[PDB]
């Protein structure tokens, strides 16, 4: 029983590997932000904004400069909105220059049409700068708000 | 480190603004330049 | 040494070669 | 006079009365985000979030297990944020199941087509996070600057 | 050699002048949000927000009755959030009242299509909304934080 | 500064809201009122 | 003086002019 | 309050998570299964 | 008592059924 199948059509270099696109892989990557069905642009760019800028509060917030000063939460912060604002930029760019259709792959067979245009990846790199803006000031909040949070006592006495 | 010079303030302005903000500017502007069609 | 106001004096004294050079960058790529 | 009558066809169940049709509920109702001629959704959906995020920063500030803890407003601003979040996720399925047109109604003759589809109810979902996260941010901000504010303490007096 | 010319179109009244249509006002105008090709509305709103929201927190912080005060900034603030409110109450109306095709001059040939219709003024004004009270917000991060930030010393001693 | 008169914090409501809120509501309406077509 | 609950009973009482000065001017309109 | 049993801070993330996070995943989950057409 | 790691240990040993339980659950739904 051959597991590690082609995706239907030898000739194109890819493989349906169990990790690739058995029957977990299809669903989970058509249901992240990009690749959903019925999502807008500046929705998808929403909730990747937000996942992205809630973990990025993380190697900021407790590695910095200033991890050892009660402003370290607030410089993490910063450093996160700007990393946001920076991939935000990038974002803009690459859709101001004129985007194609993604790539379509075996995991994903259908791609967003609102995303092959130029006005999707605007609404996308907005709802990106909102939800990381979001996502980071919700973590900054989270975190400073006990102002201890033993979680954070967990994984910066690793990074001690 | 503010320095004894007359307007220590102005390493803190323009370094970073020399530093961080015109090379993004240059970089998206050139990016734009030299990746749009016709 | 020399005064706060020098050094504005200065840096808008090079808004003069800072539009200048602007001016000839754009008509050398013409 | 009948001041109670149908809205033009009988048979419909249906009764256009003062409260339900007449001329000031026609208005006011077709007048809101939803229902409102111009708005697209994500702006529909971030003036209704805007609107539910401040109100619900009502029962959640000055009723709440940290009530009587300066903590308090901080541990309200997070459950509705909380609240926002869950009733976001709550759109955006109803929304990826698949909507229907509207019910049209003897108060809403015209209801909107944009959030007839599912790509519509994303957006509108999309605004309902960005909105309530914006109206719980600005009433936390507000009850909290003033760090006393007395209109707070009418209502808490009430609910001591 | 008549560097003042008209912009092709002698009879219409406008010159094409340097500082009007010459070589460095026709990019920068049609590069900045209103006018660029590829966005869309709420990106727009979005930049321009945030641009507006971050300038006017400055003549609200350090210029305010509370501006001895240590709640002259929230106070600052506060005043941002309330006059970007107030502009995005005013272009909702203006769009809600209908709008037409914007005024296409020498320096812009070619008007935002999508700025034509009120559904994209909506979008426009829900974008200016988020982006004004990020804008507000993170000029009242960047100035609270440090806590002095004599970058602020200036242009408040002048303003004593 | 609050009154000696009985609901002292009814002028820092009402005052803000004749002055402001409504005054608002009453300008955003009747533009709509105004401008409209047909 | 007055009492607190009085200035409430009198504001809505004075609802009753404030709905019927609505009802009347939308009449007047018309 | 923690405990004196060893990873004391595993009841203050799994407790929530299996009372309050994994069952709405599973709620949002079942839901797109059971109200999906076709 | 037991120690701090044997709980990490016990969790991560409790992922084998973890995962075989999600394999079989999808496979008795075939
Ligand atoms: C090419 C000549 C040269 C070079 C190598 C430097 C280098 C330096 N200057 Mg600068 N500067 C120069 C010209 C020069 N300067 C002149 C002519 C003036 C105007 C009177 C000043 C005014 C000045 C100020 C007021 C400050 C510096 C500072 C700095 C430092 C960081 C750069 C920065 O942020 O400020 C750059 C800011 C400017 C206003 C410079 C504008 C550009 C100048 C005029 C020359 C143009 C550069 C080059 C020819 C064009 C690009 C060439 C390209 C191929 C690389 C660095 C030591 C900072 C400092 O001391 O930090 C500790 C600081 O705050 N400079
Ligand atoms: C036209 C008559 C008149 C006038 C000129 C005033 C004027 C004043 N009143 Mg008011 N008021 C009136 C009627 C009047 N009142 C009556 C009949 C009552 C109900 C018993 C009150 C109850 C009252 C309260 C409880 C308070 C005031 C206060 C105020 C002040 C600011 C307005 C405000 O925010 O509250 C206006 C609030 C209201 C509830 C008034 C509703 C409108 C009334 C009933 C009359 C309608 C006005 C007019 C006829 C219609 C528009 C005409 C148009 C052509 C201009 C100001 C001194 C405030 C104060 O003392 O601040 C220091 C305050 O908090 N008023
Ligand atoms: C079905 C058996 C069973 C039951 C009823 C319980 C019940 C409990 N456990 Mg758990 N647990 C079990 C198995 C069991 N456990 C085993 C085998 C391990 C791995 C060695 C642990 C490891 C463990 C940890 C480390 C913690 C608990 C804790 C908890 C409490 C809250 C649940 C929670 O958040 O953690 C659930 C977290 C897990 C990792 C459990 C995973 C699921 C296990 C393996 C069994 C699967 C359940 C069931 C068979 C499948 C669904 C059946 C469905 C029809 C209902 C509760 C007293 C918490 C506690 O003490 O709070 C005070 C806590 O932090 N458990
Ligand atoms: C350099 C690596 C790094 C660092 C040190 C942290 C550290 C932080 N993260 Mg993060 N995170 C990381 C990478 C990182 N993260 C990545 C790669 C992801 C994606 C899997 C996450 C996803 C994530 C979530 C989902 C959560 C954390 C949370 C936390 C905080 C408490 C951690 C905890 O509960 O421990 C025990 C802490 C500020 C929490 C947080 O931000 O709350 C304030 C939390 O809820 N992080
Ligand atoms: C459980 C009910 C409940 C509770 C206790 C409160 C309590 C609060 N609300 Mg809220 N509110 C409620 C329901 C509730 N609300 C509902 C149902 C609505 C819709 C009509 C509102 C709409 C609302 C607005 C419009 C405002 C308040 C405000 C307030 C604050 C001061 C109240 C005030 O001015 O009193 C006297 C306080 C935190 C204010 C606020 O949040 O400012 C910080 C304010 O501006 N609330
Ligand atoms: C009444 C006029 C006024 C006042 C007093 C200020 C004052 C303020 N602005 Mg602002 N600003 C103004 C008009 C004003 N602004 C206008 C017209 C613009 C558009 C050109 C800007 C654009 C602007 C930017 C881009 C920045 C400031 C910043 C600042 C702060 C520090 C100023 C500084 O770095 O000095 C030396 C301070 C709160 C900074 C800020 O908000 O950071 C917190 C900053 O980054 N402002
Ligand atoms: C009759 C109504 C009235 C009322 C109640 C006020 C009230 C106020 N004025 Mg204003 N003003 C008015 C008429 C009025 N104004 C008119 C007619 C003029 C023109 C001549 C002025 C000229 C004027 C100036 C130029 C200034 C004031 C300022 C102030 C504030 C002083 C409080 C303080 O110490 O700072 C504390 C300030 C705050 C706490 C900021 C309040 C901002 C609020 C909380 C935002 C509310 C958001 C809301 C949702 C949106 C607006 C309402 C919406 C329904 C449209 C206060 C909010 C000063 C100020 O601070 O500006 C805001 C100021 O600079 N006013
Ligand atoms: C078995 C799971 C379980 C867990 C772990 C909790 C946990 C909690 N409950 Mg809850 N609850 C549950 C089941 C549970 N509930 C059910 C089944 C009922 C119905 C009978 C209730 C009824 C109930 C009420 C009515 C109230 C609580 C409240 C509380 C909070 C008390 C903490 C405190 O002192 O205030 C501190 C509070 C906070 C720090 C706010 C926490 C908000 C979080 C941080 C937001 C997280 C955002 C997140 C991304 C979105 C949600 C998760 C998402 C995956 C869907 C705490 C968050 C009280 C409360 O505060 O409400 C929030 C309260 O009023 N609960
Ligand atoms: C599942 C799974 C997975 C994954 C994992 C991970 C990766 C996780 C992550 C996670 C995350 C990463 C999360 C996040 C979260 C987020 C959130 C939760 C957010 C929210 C936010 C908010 C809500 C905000 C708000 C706001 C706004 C918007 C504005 C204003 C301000 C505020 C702040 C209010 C894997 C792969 C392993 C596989 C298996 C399964
Ligand atoms: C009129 C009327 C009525 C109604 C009433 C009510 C129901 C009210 C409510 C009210 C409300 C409920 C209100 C609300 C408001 C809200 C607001 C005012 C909001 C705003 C917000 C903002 C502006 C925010 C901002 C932001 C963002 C967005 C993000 C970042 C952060 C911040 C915070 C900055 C009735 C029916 C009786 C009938 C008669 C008449
Ligand atoms: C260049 C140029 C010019 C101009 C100048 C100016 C006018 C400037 C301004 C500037 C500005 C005016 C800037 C601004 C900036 C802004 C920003 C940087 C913003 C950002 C923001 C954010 C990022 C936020 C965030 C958030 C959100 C969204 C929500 C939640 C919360 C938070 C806060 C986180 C001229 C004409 C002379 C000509 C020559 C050249």
């Amino acid at each position: 029983i051959d597991v590690v199948n082609h995706g239907g059509d030898p000739q194109v270099g890819n493989l349906s590997t169990p990790i690739n696109g058995s029957a977990f892989t299809k669903a989970f990557i058509n249901a992240l932000p990009a690749y959903r069905k019925g999502l807008s642009p500046n929705r998808r760019g929403l909730e990747v904004g937000m996942a992205h800028g809630y973990l990025l509060y993380g190697p900021f917030a407790v590695l910095g400069p200033l991890r050892l000063t009660e402003y370290g939460p607030t410089a993490g912060l910063l450093a996160t909105i700007g990393l946001v604002s920076i991939l935000t930029i990038c974002l803009s760019i690459y859709g101001a220059v004129g985007v194609s259709k993604p790539t379509e792959t075996l995991t994903t067979p259908e791609v967003p049409m609102d995303l092959a245009t130029k006005e999707g990846w605007s609404e996308f790199a907005g709802g990106f700068l909102l939800g990381g803006c979001g996502g980071a000031f919700f973590a900054f909040f989270l975190c400073q708000t006990p102002h201890l949070q033993p979680l954070i006592e967990v994984a910066s006495n690793i990074w001690s | 480190i503010l320095g004894d010079f007359a307007a220590s303030f102005l390493p803190a302005i323009l370094v970073p603004a020399v530093g961080l903000v015109m090379p993004a500017v240059v970089m998206g502007l050139l990016f734009l330049q030299i990746e749009s069609e016709a | 040494s020399i005064s706060e106001t020098q050094v504005f004096v200065a840096l808008v004294i090079a808004l003069i070669p800072g539009i200048l050079a602007f001016r000839l960058a754009t008509e050398l790529y013409k």
